[PDB]
């Protein structure tokens, strides 16, 4: 099975949670109807060169239905420091900063 | 706002490989997905493939082994290559843009056709349809073009370089016994003005770099 | 993968009467289908999306709905321009693969329209060429159906003639015909009265255009 890219704007539902772990969860509503479509999400140091940095802790995220505005949760491992969550593709994606330490 | 452009070879020798190109305005094409579909008279649209640059692609499961992509982002072009043409694959072939976050395509190019065939380029020959009297109804003069003998299709045909667009008709081809293809285009104006205004028929026919003019006057 | 049914093959109506396009699916997919409007010579253009969503440009007359298994396309009043042909399309999720259907072609109803009619002789330049053509033009008529027959000195032609259609006209919604009577220069020259024969609904009888070698 092949997923294309999810290619339409996402929105925060509620503003990104920091977890017991240090990792952040987040819940983004999904405007598009291409699902089922596979999720651009990473962490960047570098917004120019959108550079991985981090870990994504769901494996995989998809869009499993068609269904316009659904919604969905993921789970992101921050690196130190700072960095910015970026979901999404085009001029509408969307970024939230973050700062980590331990 | 997008606008994409078709060019290719116009016609193909059978089995040899099709390449077309397709430049786009309005839209970096390092960003959504972009599509080659194509259409014969004969059986419908037919999506070809598609590409999301630096993600992947996705193919046509019964064209897949005969098609490669490619994107040139600094020149906002990509291409299509098709192997082993054969006469089933004589068509009308488009790019166009996936539709961001949609199951559709929004922009498409005009399309270019494609011929596959082992007959020789040829361009035609632009003879005048003169107005007379035998061409005077409807309170109007009739006045042509006659596009013929050439090969492949197509030729694009305007009038007075694009000014004179009332009453125009260009018909479609037809395909004679010699297997050259021959067409007409015909303006209808008014009689007072075939002594007092200039009729040129403008005809372009790429596969043969044919670019020429016919004034058309009266008769005798 | 998905198989698209449209219906009926054809429409023709008035303008001013409502269309209703039928696309039917294999098996369901998506609830968000695609229309597209055809004219001649031109690309497909995405006409609605998502099913019931105009895309940039629609005029409000076209409207869609459906779901499951079966959408429509509806043009509550027609208009002249509306000629053309209508695609419904649709995504495959696996095999990820874009499906239209094979098309409804909606023509115009008008009232009948009787041709003007021209000929013309060939040009002095295809005759250097060795071969002669000749030229009978029908200009905005309606219906479609004619008969264009040539005849030599009173002889019925076969075989050396071909024929050409317009699309409908975008705006008054009549068709023209071109007919071109093709010999060589040598039996051209061995002949006088070329004749062009028009048959069509609004004329009491078979009409003549022709003209003599020699004007």
């Amino acid at each position: 099975v092949s997923y294309s890219l999810c290619t339409a704007a996402f929105t925060f539902t509620k503003i990104p949670a920091e977890t017991l772990h240090g990792t952040v969860t987040v819940e983004v509503q999904y405007a598009g109807t291409d699902g089922p479509c596979k999720v651009p999400a990473q962490m960047a140091v570098d917004m120019q060169t959108l550079t991985p940095v981090g870990r994504l802790i769901t494996a995989n995220p998809v869009i499993t239905e068609s269904t316009e505005n659904s919604k969905m949760m993921l789970e992101l491992d921050p690196p130190f420091g700072d960095s910015y969550i970026v979901i999404g593709v085009g001029e509408k994606k969307i970024t939230h900063h973050w700062h980590r330490s331990g | 706002q997008v606008q994409l452009q078709e060019s290719g070879p116009g016609l193909v020798k059978p089995s040899e490989t099709l390449s077309l190109t397709c430049t786009v305005s309005g839209g970096s094409i390092d960003t959504y997905y972009w599509s080659w579909i194509r259409q014969t008279p004969g059986k419908g649209l037919e999506w070809i493939g598609c590409f999301y640059y630096s993600v992947d692609n996705h193919f046509n499961p019964s064209l897949e082994s005969r098609v490669t992509i490619s994107v040139d982002t600094s020149k906002n072009q990509f291409s299509l290559k098709m192997t082993s043409m054969t006469a089933s694959d004589t068509a009308v072939y488009y790019c166009a843009r996936n539709q961001p976050g949609g199951r559709a395509f929004d922009y498409w190019g005009p399309g270019t056709l494609v011929t596959v065939s082992s007959a020789s380029t040829k361009g035609p020959s632009v003879f005048p349809l003169a107005p007379s009297s035998k061409s005077t109804s409807g309170g109007t003069a009739a006045l042509g073009c006659l596009v013929k003998d050439y090969f492949p299709e197509p030729v694009t045909v305007s009038w007075n370089s694009g000014a004179l667009t009332s009453g125009v008709h260009t018909f479609p081809a037809v395909l004679q016994s010699s297997g050259l293809y021959s067409l007409s285009s015909v303006v209808t104006v008014p009689s007072s003005s075939l002594g007092t205004q200039t009729y040129i028929c403008n005809v372009n026919h790429k596969p043969s770099n044919t670019k020429v003019d016919k004034r058309v006057e009266p008769k005798s | 993968e998905i198989v698209l049914t449209q219906s009926p093959a054809t429409l023709s109506l008035s303008p001013g009467q409502r269309a209703t396009l039928s696309c039917r699916a294999s098996q369901s997919v998506s609830n968000y289908f695609a229309w597209y409007q055809q004219k001649p010579g031109q690309a497909p253009r995405l006409l609605i999306y998502d099913t019931s969503k105009r895309a940039t440009g629609t005029p409000a007359r076209f409207s869609g709905s459906g779901s499951g298994t079966d959408f429509t396309l509806t043009i509550s009043s027609l208009e002249p321009e509306d000629f053309a042909v209508y695609y419904c399309q649709e995504r495959n999720n696996w095999p990820l693969t874009w499906t239209f259907g094979l098309g409804t072609k909606v023509e115009i109803k008008r009232t009948v329209a009787a041709p003007s009619v021209f000929i013309f002789p060939p040009s002095d330049e295809q005759l250097k060429s060795g071969t002669a053509s000749v030229v009978c033009l029908l200009n905005n008529f309606y219906p479609r159906e004619a008969k264009v027959q040539w005849k030599v000195d009173n002889a019925l032609q076969s075989g050396n003639s071909q024929e050409s259609v317009t699309e409908q006209d975008s705006k008054d919604s009549t068709y023209s015909l071109s007919s071109t009577l093709t010999l060589s220069k040598a039996d051209y020259e061995k002949h006088k009265v070329y004749a062009c024969e028009v048959t069509h609904q609004g004329l009491s009888s078979p009409v003549t255009k022709s003209f003599n070698r020699g004007e």
